[PDB]
RNA sequence: UGACCCCUGCGAUUUCCCCAAAUGUGGGAAACUCGACUGCAUAAUUUGUGGUAGUGGGGGACUGCGUUCGCGCUUUCCCCUG
């Protein structure tokens, strides 16, 4: 199974199935998918009802995040995991 | 199959939450692996102010999202 | 929003607007009904059993148990031993065998081709009495090493019996794996 | 059991919709027990959303709708098992 | 189950007397079958294979639904995988 | 055991937020917790889908019901990780 | 009254005709033909119902359990 | 300790009208009296109604079977 | 990346026989011992089989109630958007 052992420690979105999007240091897993992240920010879309704007961002720190497999959609690296060198 | 540790919430007066958005208050007397509690002196408590008490009713898990106890235990 | 506030504008409808599939005589292709690997094993394995099958009748019509030129004697006296060690001298299997009575004649089968001894002979008693002394007896006994088994022979006492090739005869050292145990005897 | 086939498309292209109404197009590189599959190099579509190319993406199974197979693939040659 | 031991079938004689048989027979015959989805589409078409997880392999597929007036949308598919958790009824070719 | 579970074990005692299926969010101190996320919680604050909060003084919630928790960021330095 | 399980309640419906309502209004009337030890039911001439009232007639459908809403006869 | 089992247990010898609520529906209810029920906790009613909050009409059904997964909070009389 | 050629797969422990540069390096036998390797209890409330459906939004004409004239609810047609 190291189509996920490989990721370990990478910076990974979550994909929650209300729609969420979960970005944190992926730090470990189970069979049951429930991960770990470190540093997580959460965003949701918001449909505009007054005009024609742009989507609306509503970003949100959290930290140290638990999520459960079974509300987690999918997940994705949004990029390399932060480099400790200078 | 281990059950939940509620022996602290046993004979004590609490407010569950359901998955419908109903609420209910009642005393708890016992409960099991699965949630399952048997509450009595239970108000329906529903989307109005009006209050109905009909005593021991029973939960299933599967519904209950949340139990708080107004007695702090 | 959640799922129990969520107002649906478009609920789940039923299907009754949506019987649209094709007629009754428009029947499905005939030949799209089979599989590979599933099939051709199991018409080989009912050829290997029909064949045999046959083949058994046309052994019964031409050759004859009863009138068989090395059976002799009653069969009620003669008797049958198995599994008998291939080194066993025909006196080492008089001196054994004596012991429930006097042996009138001794019959050792041999392969007819191969001439290698089956392992099976055929002993006959001078009275029908001394017989049955052995098949209690007998039975169990050990010879040279290997346990053997005995029991009157039914080739032309029981009525509809027939050994291994013909599908009869009686012990399952080569049945279903897990289903006869080496230990038990006839 | 049939999940043992759906692992067996590793490397072909495929279309999977899910049951928010997302579309994700992308070759499979992986799938397991519980229908989790991992498609690299993978595009996205979420509703009333803009693609998305994404060069991995591992996707949990209860959240799957259904799959889309290509046209060739040899059912009667893959299901024996 | 009922019978613990590895060498049960009791999935076997449930899909081809029990009411799991209605797909059984139509990868047989080769009928098509309209299934109801949570998606509130019907899809119509043949079948090829399944478990009793209600999972089938079908092909020659035809999706229909509707937005909204109310228009109706309707494309093909000749090779998909249906799930079952997402089913909600089945109905096969009542000729 | 599960890694996740290790890490909530470890987290018993401490403030940790859960949020629920319903949408409500939890922030209050940990008092226990079970392999199967059972979590029993003091002095929480609860956070509605509106936006209204409430109080309450002893608190227990279903692990099923959880959409994920929110520990205090220094676990990270456990053994395990 | 003698308990009576609900398994063996179904049982009896078996060939006879009945009305299951789903979870989202529809309902269905036919004549039952078999369940599973997860009742998933399967109905011959069954007729369709929309929020009460009757849609049209379907035919032989099978149906999943966890859609279903409850069971009713006739 | 009294436990669910053994409550369901007496209501049913009793016979009492227990009204139940559905799962994700709180405008519908049902009340019987029950004839049995399994360890899946699908319960039997003998003479069903089926009443709801805002319309306030009992629906009769009759001998009825309702599943475990439905029921929300059980009710006496 | 990789043809050809090797094992059909164990990390640890125990006993017999044998090759041997003979305390090591190896082979032929099993023994019952851990792992979260798989099958069933696993689609019957706690993740691995759904009540988280996806069912919209916006620009012009086009109703009414309240109004702080920004708006909340409500009734229509044509368009861009997914």
């Amino acid at each position: 199974s190291s189509k996920m052992l490989q990721h370990i420690d990478y910076r990974m979105r979550c994909i929650l199935q209300d729609g969420r999007i979960f970005i944190g240091t992926f730090k470990a897993f189970d069979k049951h998918m429930n991960l770990i992240l470190c540093d997580c920010d959460e965003f949701r879309k918001i449909k505009p009802k007054n005009s024609k704007q742009a989507e609306r961002e509503e970003k949100r720190v959290l930290g140290l995040v638990l999520l459960r497999g079974e509300n987690l959609v999918s997940m994705t690296v949004e990029g390399p995991p932060p480099k400790d060198t200078g | 199959a281990h059950p939940p540790e509620l022996k602290k919430f046993m004979d004590k007066k609490l407010s569950l939450k359901l998955n419908g958005g109903r609420h209910v208050q009642g005393i708890l007397r016992g409960f099991d692996p699965f949630m399952n509690l048997v509450i009595d002196e239970c108000v329906e408590m529903a989307t109005s102010g009006q209050q109905n008490n009909i005593g021991m009713v029973v939960i299933r898990g599967n519904s209950i999202i949340m139990l708080e106890a107004l007695e702090r235990v | 929003k959640l799922p129990h506030e969520k107002h649906h504008n478009q609920p789940y409808c039923g299907i009754a607007p949506y019987i649209r599939e094709f007629e009754d005589p428009r029947d499905a292709p005939p030949p799209t009904r089979a599989e590979t690997r599933e099939e051709r094993m199991e018409r080989k394995r009912r050829e290997k059993i029909e064949r045999r099958q046959q083949e058994v009748e046309t052994e019964l019509k031409m050759w004859d148990p009863h009138n068989d030129p090395n059976a002799q004697g009653d069969a009620f006296k003669t008797l049958f031993v198995a599994r008998v060690n291939y080194d066993t001298t025909e006196s080492k299997l008089r001196r054994e065998f004596e012991v429930y009575g006097p042996i009138k004649r001794i019959h050792m089968v041999y392969s007819k081709r191969s001439g290698k001894p089956r392992g099976y002979a055929f002993i006959e008693y001078e009275h029908e009495r001394d017989m049955h002394s052995a098949y209690k007896h007998a039975d169990g006994k050990k010879i040279d090493g290997r346990r053997v088994l005995v029991d009157v022979e039914r080739g032309r006492t029981v009525k509809g019996w027939r050994p291994r090739r013909l599908g009869g005869g009686l012990g399952g050292t080569r049945r279903g794996g897990a289903d006869v145990n080496i230990r038990h005897s006839g | 059991k049939l999940v043992r086939f759906l692992m067996k498309l590793s490397h072909e292209t495929v279309t999977i919709e899910l049951k928010n109404g997302t579309q994700v197009h992308g070759t499979i590189t992986g799938v397991d027990v519980s229908m989790n599959t991992h498609l690299k190099a993978v595009k996205m579509t979420l509703k009333n959303r803009e693609p998305v190319q994404l060069e991995t993406l591992s996707i949990r199974g209860n959240n799957i709708r259904y799959f889309i197979l290509p046209d060739s693939l040899p059912l009667d040659t893959l299901l024996v098992d | 189950e009922m019978t613990p031991e590895e060498l049960q079938k009791r999935e076997e004689e449930e899909f081809n007397t029990g009411p799991l048989s209605v797909l059984t027979q139509s990868v047989k015959n080769n009928t098509q079958v309209l299934i109801n989805c949570r998606n509130n589409k019907k899809l119509l078409g043949r079948v090829k294979a399944f478990d009793r997880h209600c999972n089938m392999v079908l092909e020659n597929v035809k999706e229909m639904w509707t937005e909204v007036k109310p228009v109706n949308k309707d494309r093909y598919i000749s090779k998909m995988f249906l799930r079952g958790d997402s089913v909600i009824v089945v109905l096969r070719n009542p000729l | 055991i599960g890694v996740p579970i290790k890490v909530l074990h470890e987290a018993e005692g401490h403030i940790v937020t859960c949020e629920t299926n319903t949408g409500e969010v939890y922030r209050g101190k940990l008092i226990e917790a079970e392999d199967n996320m059972n979590c029993q919680m003091s002095n929480i604050t609860v956070t509605y889908r509106d936006g209204r909060v409430a109080q309450l003084e002893q608190v227990y919630i279903r692990g099923s019901k959880i959409r994920f928790l929110i520990l205090p960021d220094m676990l990270k330095n456990a053994p395990m990780l | 009254s003698l308990p009576l399980n609900p398994k063996p309640f179904l049982n009896g419906l078996t060939g006879k005709p009945v009305m299951v309502k789903l979870k989202w209004g529809m309902e269905y009337k036919g004549y039952l033909v078999s369940v599973d030890g997860y009742m998933n039911m399967q109905l011959a001439n069954t007729e369709e119902y929309i929020d009460g009232a009757l849609s049209g007639h379907l035919g032989e459908v099978l149906i999943r359990c966890n859609n279903v809403l409850y069971i009713r006869g006739v | 300790m009294v436990q669910p089992i053994n409550l369901i247990f007496r209501y049913l010898q009793n016979r009492s009208r227990i009204q139940v609520w559905l799962y994700e529906q709180v405008n519908m209810r049902i009340e019987g009296c029950i004839i049995g029920f399994d360890e899946y906790m699908n319960l039997v009613l003998d003479d069903a109604e089926e009443i709801h909050s805002k319309t306030k009409s009992r629906k009769q059904l009759g001998r009825i079977m309702l599943k475990g997964d439905n029921i929300t909070l059980l009710q006496s009389v």
